[PDB]
């Protein structure tokens, strides 16, 4: 089991994106997800505490869905700041171990 | 989404029950939102094993005619409402244990006819006390409401004619040693404290508490049943006179959107047990661990000694991984101490296998794993033998 | 209000140990799962384990054979050794503190990670 | 997806049976494409009731033998199979209620050796009525085919050899008043009559009925069973004779997609409540819940009432807000008057709680609510005690 | 993912078992990668009904005490603990079959006070045969693991102290004739031989097998319990000692994602079904079917003939279309011949309906159909009346 | 066939009420639930509730307060009153027929639709 | 609970457009979903009497597939009458009312 | 290893029956699906029916009245014949071993086709 | 019951392209899909032999996902030989045959 997510996405300014994770029925069908924001040299920071919910002093137009099987983060309007590198984690029962997926490299264009 | 196990983390006395006190537990936990400030503080809660219900131990008289002719030879048997007084007598002579009351009861010696009369106390019964109107209330008292033992009538009806219940105490005499001091973080939206955090680390929602008092401290009953002793607000009314009465709660079911795949579903899964453990009158050690808490909140935990169906109060603590739980072969840590095992039985349906390894009935099922010790089903007698027919 | 602080060596030669020690300062260390998440210089992140207060072990299992953590609540210190060291192991080293999604429902997730430290092989 | 609940909106008079006749209801509704004109017609149908089976009253001698000794003392008791005359006259004997009847019964008084002949009456049975062929169905019938017991010999044979039926009647005699008139629009494709309308407001699928006829009046019996009286293609064949037989249904389940998650789930689980109570012979009113019917076809209601298992015919409709059946406490609303409790027991597991409150174990569920009253499970005694062994 | 249904292809000898002998199918089957290569191969395998467990036949004595009293009348029974020359001796007047053996149990005329003493033998009891330790395994042992009896003593001990147990011969003699010839393809990854195709057309994984040997020729034990006379590397261990013990598998559990919705779940409702019958002590041919390997590999077959449970070996074979197991009425094609029934009753539930018609609880259900003679339940009696309390 | 139309004022002062009532024409009021849908001019609509031909009622949580439903089956038409009018209540108001899903298979969903009345507030 | 729609959609004539609807379980999981279609000016009409079904005189390039908890209905053909407000409503049995979503507004290009 | 050689008609007058028959070389015809496959020239492709070895039959149920389909084990040979020919019938088919999803867990899907065969119709 | 698939698809080089079948529940939701692939003028080939699995000589740019009622096949990087025309098949439990979608036409743009 892992998690798969798309290595780059670009789009044009005020334009919404959407990255998804996808994952098996004991990582997303059965534990939340995480979507973490990381801007180069620096540490990354919880975009999203719950899998619907964001922690205090993110932007409202951040806003993550979940599948049954698959996560999605889609931000509705794209501005300069939004260009990092986005990765998605959760819990593995089976594993009972946390599995990082493929961070997807956000570009304006 | 559940946790894959909970595990007690302080379990109070045992005490005995039958199948017809079991209920399903409640997996329901409220979240606030907006509760961003957090502030040390000290707090004042029940001790386990009295959060549930403090009980008052008591004994039942039931008296039967130990008539008989007398070379011809018949016995005769019929029953009958005694006194009050000869009762307690009755009962300071078995509490000696001598026996001079055991010869008084068992033998009728009859020996034209010749009669014996004879009054006969059942195994202690113990009652819920209702602390906002001391009254007593258990399945033997009829409709459930018996009122004002101690204040007017030293004995109260049963459903049986002849049967009469008698506390053992002369009067309801209740210790008030019933309160442990913790620390906690409080959680304050704005000005107002939506929640406060307890010692095991779970968060508490204040909404939807009434005020109440035992033994003489201000306090507040919080939804899930445990009770603290904090600031409230004046706003903030009494709780309603009924307690210890049929499920009659509203707020939470319309606000909460009881998930119907989360909640619904789990629910109809435990009364589809609990269903067929009252139609076949057995359980089995499978058949337990579908009645146990879900989610970390207070609840009770079941188990089985001596053929006796036991229960007992406790606060559940939610398990990531298996290991913890079981670091070791024989191993069942609870509150950090390796449980001890009667008989090789643990709470809430573990027990341990023939070959001296602790087995957990949904850590076996997750492995594909099965064993005929956990499915055999043993009968459980019922706990009043006289007063419900 | 609580913050991390990672500390430790830089520089390690091949076929030694790493000493990387972090710091709780702020709150207390009870009830929560401390771990160390490390990152190869542009690529994905790693999880090599948490501990618990109580002291219960979990590690990746790609690397059980060579981590250990250990803790130290009188001192508020948590620290993780890896008994071999390769040119593999270079990467960059966080410390989180881990909240279980169910054990505590105030918090959710990975919290609060301090800066990253650098370790490279020579 | 279903609707949440369905409610009788007529019902008819109750009868008695036993956990045998129980049946899982059918949860498939037709729809045609194609209709769209309408035009207002009149039609008739068979009153509730008289839908299913219309059915002939009977009962059933068993003789045995009286015999004893005679200083000694001994019984002796020994079954015959009786003569159809004496029968009758046993039978009429007992509808005069005369002492003479009972005691020529229930005394032996055998007082060297003497005997008493002794021929016992059932209760009234009853069994079905096929009008293609004047036959009579029942359990009791061995192979459950008795044919022209009017036309040919008076009684009919039973499983047990020693035993006879009768009807009450001396001749199959059916009153013909069993037709009601109403309104309602025809669906017409084309030129055709694809389906119509009824007065509930409900659209009858018209594919693949049969023509039948009943008191001499031509009509069709359609999918569902229910029977219309209207104009019939000539095409369109005559009913198969067998009639009231195990389920030999086909077209409908080959055109119409069973829909595995919709259907042939809810037909699961039904089977596992059908033969759990036929495992354990006993009902619960939870358990009666899960044998309604949940589309608005015709179907049976169930209740319980002196520990008799009963049913009863019934129309049913849907159900959209549970304001609409309990509109005030202690009240649910049926053809729009407030029914009548028999001992706080509604049909289909419907009961009056404990706080004089209406209690639906389908919406108590989705309201988690939960109750002790509703799991309680009581024994039902066979319908036919010495007939079926 | 499954096959809608499954039949055996082969069945071996019925023998007689208690609802205690029944356990889940598994239904795991282990696919390799990167084996491209197929040679044409011969190997030797074990017949069917032997692979599961060689099985002893023998005899249990348990002698009671016929004491009375002579006029007075008084009866008086002890149990005691046999010999084994007379146990022997015993068994060999009840094989004659003589009217001798007979009178001297049944009849005690013990006519003061005076006795007669008598050696009860029970029917033949089977015990499994571990060929690595040439011990014998069954529930009738105390603990489970009566070793050496031919070696050293030819009796074992029983729960029950007074109880016995004898094999029907003198010493454990086994027939070697045990093995078929079958043809088949050899599955090469690289060098090494990961599978082999076998003459059924099913891939079989080489995987996790370990090394046995009997009747002197070694083999293979492969995961599935199956035995194969083939070339084997010298890595591969010897089988662990311990054999027929509680399921202790490791490897494909951890390596193979026991999928949730796939194994985890059907494990649960097949443990649902099996829950219910020992507690419920009866079997229905609904509930029997919930007991069937879903996938091709080697399991067993229940059935019910006289009352008494029946269990056989069987190779299982995939199903893709309904017609090919009822190709015509009355025909349930086994090994490409009509199976013949026994009182109207096949394997696995099967039944023969009162139509004359072949019904299949999973296929009747997947038509909607539904029939009273499949939920019908019947008690079945346990095995060991004495021996087993 | 069956065709709805809408009368009632235009305009209404506020703190007044809202008389509006539909007629139905060529179909008989049984088997049928009656309800009413409003739409603020340039946004989406909304469901202010319905009513039964038995006369059971419901209404929006966010209204339930400020409105009430009658009907007349005799002379076929039924009304909608709110208690309170502010500026807010500027909307266009629509009459419909309310088919359940599950109560007449022949008809699903809100069928027909009267034409469209504009109510303002001064 | 509500429904989430899409606020405005674009595309050039002759190329299939789709418009999707986001419910929860109690709405789409549990209820047929009914869309509507509204030109300016005049009352809406029920452009599907079912999730699948078409009334009759609706142009056979509507179709409408609903997913377990969410709802899509693509026009495979664009045409200039096409522009037009589409809203879609669906059955809450917990709120035992009608929910209607953001109308999605077509625009030929 | 296992490859199939179509053979058969080519052009068949209105009303008469195809003989197409293709044959197994390199492998036996034990425990696998056999079925033809054909394709009207630039649509998609249709499934006729399949045989086993045992000799149940399976067939389309748009063609059942007009398709019979023998096997003969003895010479590894299987044919479809067709009982009425109409132009609609011109169409390119194919010989395919069809394995079972669950017959073998070794085989998976249809795995070897034969070279296209075109049959036109006069 | 039938299976529903795109009637073309057009892509740029060095682009991922998608294709998808819907079907019911008793085709993808109860069985395997097999994707072929068919060059004009030449016999199908078995694409991959199981939802996700491949069967040898495959490149690895070609990969299958199954959703509970549908599948998708995406090819990572579009060469020129991947124009060719792809066809998905599932079998039917209650048709109790083979059903074969309306195949995708790829074309390299
Ligand atoms: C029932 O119990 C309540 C609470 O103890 C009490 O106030 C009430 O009077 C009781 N009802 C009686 C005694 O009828
Ligand atoms: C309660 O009343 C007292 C009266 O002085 C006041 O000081 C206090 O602030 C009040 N608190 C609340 C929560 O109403
Ligand atoms: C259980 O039974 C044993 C044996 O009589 C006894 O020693 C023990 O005290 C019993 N335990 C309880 C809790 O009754
Ligand atoms: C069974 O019943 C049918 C219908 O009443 C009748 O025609 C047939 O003769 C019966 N079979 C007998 C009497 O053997
Ligand atoms: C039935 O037959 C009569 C004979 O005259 C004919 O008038 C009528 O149209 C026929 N109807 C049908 C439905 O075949
Ligand atoms: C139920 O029992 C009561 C009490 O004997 C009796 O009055 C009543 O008529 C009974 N009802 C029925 C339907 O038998
Ligand atoms: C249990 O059985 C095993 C295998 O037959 C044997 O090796 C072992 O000695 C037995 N244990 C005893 C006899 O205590
Ligand atoms: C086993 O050992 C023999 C010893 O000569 C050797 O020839 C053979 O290749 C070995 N095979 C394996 C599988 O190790
Ligand atoms: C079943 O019972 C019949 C009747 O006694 C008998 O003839 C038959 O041999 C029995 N079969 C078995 C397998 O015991």
């Amino acid at each position: 089991s892992v998690l798969t997510q798309s290595p780059s996405a670009s789009d044009t300014p005020g334009q919404r994106v959407t990255i998804s994770c996808s994952g098996s029925s004991s990582n997303i069908g059965s534990n939340y997800v995480y979507w973490y924001q990381q801007f180069p040299g620096t540490a990354p920071k919880l975009l999203i505490y719950k899998s619907d919910k964001r922690p205090s002093g993110v932007p409202d137009r951040f806003s993550g869905s979940t599948s049954g099987t698959s996560a999605s983060l889609a931000i509705s309007g794209l501005r300069s700041e939004d260009e990092a590198d986005y990765y998605c984690a959760a819990w593995d029962n089976r594993l009972s171990g946390w599995l990082f997926g493929g961070g997807t490299k956000l570009t304006v264009l | 989404k559940f946790p894959i196990y909970t595990i007690p983390d302080k379990l109070g006395p045992w005490s005995p029950i039958d199948i017809h006190h079991l209920s399903c537990p409640n997996n329901l936990v409220v979240e606030d939102e907006g509760c961003t400030n957090l502030s040390g503080f000290s707090y004042m809660e029940l001790k386990v094993g009295y959060i549930s219900a403090i009980k008052m131990n008591g004994f039942t008289c039931t008296g039967v005619v130990t008539e008989a002719e007398t070379v011809t030879t018949t016995f005769k048997r019929k029953h009958f409402r005694p006194t009050p007084d000869a009762c307690r007598a009755a009962y300071n002579w078995k509490m000696a244990g001598d026996p001079r009351y055991e010869e008084s009861l068992h033998n009728p010696y009859p020996d034209v006819k010749t009669t014996k009369e004879s009054l006969v106390i059942i195994s202690p019964s113990v009652a819920d006390l209702d602390p906002y109107d001391r009254s007593l209330h258990s399945r033997v008292f009829p409709g459930g409401n018996c009122s004002g033992v101690a204040v007017s009538s030293t004995y109260c009806s049963t459903n049986h004619d002849y049967t009469i219940w008698m506390p053992e105490n002369p009067r309801l005499g209740m210790s008030c040693d019933i309160f442990t001091n913790s620390r906690g973080k409080r959680a304050s939206k704005g000005s107002e404290t939506c929640g406060f955090v307890d010692e095991r680390g779970l968060y508490k929602s204040l909404k939807g508490a009434c005020k109440l008092k035992l033994c003489g401290v201000l306090g507040l009953r919080l939804m899930d049943g445990t009770w603290v002793a904090m600031q409230t607000s004046n706003e903030t009314k009494w709780c309603p006179p009924g307690q210890l009465v049929n499920l009659h709660d509203f707020r939470s079911d319309e606000i909460e959107h009881l998930v119907v795949e989360e909640l619904v579903k789990k629910r109809e899964e435990c009364l589809d047990a609990l269903e067929s453990i009252m139609t076949t009158k057995s359980v089995s050690f499978r058949r337990l661990s579908h009645l146990r808490k879900l989610v970390p909140g207070f609840g009770k935990a079941y188990t089985i000694f001596n053929k006796t169906l036991m229960e007992a109060d406790a606060h559940y603590k939610s398990v990531r991984t298996w290991n913890e739980i079981i670091p070791s072969k024989g191993c069942l840590r609870v509150g950090g101490r390796c449980h001890p095992h009667v008989n090789g039985v643990f709470f809430n349906g573990i027990i341990l296998g023939p070959d001296g390894n602790v087995l957990i009935p949904e850590m076996q099922s997750s492995l594909l794993q099965q064993h005929m010790e956990l499915l055999v089903s043993s009968v459980i007698p019922l706990m009043h033998p006289l007063a419900d027919p | 209000q609580v913050h991390l602080q990672e500390s430790g060596p830089g520089l390690v030669k091949p076929s030694e140990t790493l000493s990387l020690t972090c710091t709780v300062s702020g709150d207390s260390m009870n009830n929560f799962y401390w771990g160390w998440i490390r990152q190869p210089a542009g690529k994905g992140l790693e999880w090599i384990g948490y501990i618990y207060y109580s002291g219960t072990t979990n590690y990746n299992p790609s690397l059980k054979s060579r981590v250990t953590i250990s803790i130290d609540t009188s001192k508020n210190q948590f620290s993780l050794k890896v008994n071999s060291v390769t040119a593999a192991d270079t990467a960059v080293y966080y410390c989180a503190r881990d909240s279980g999604d169910y054990v505590s429902y105030y918090y959710y997730g990975m919290d609060v990670w301090g800066p990253g430290t650098t370790v490279t092989v020579s």
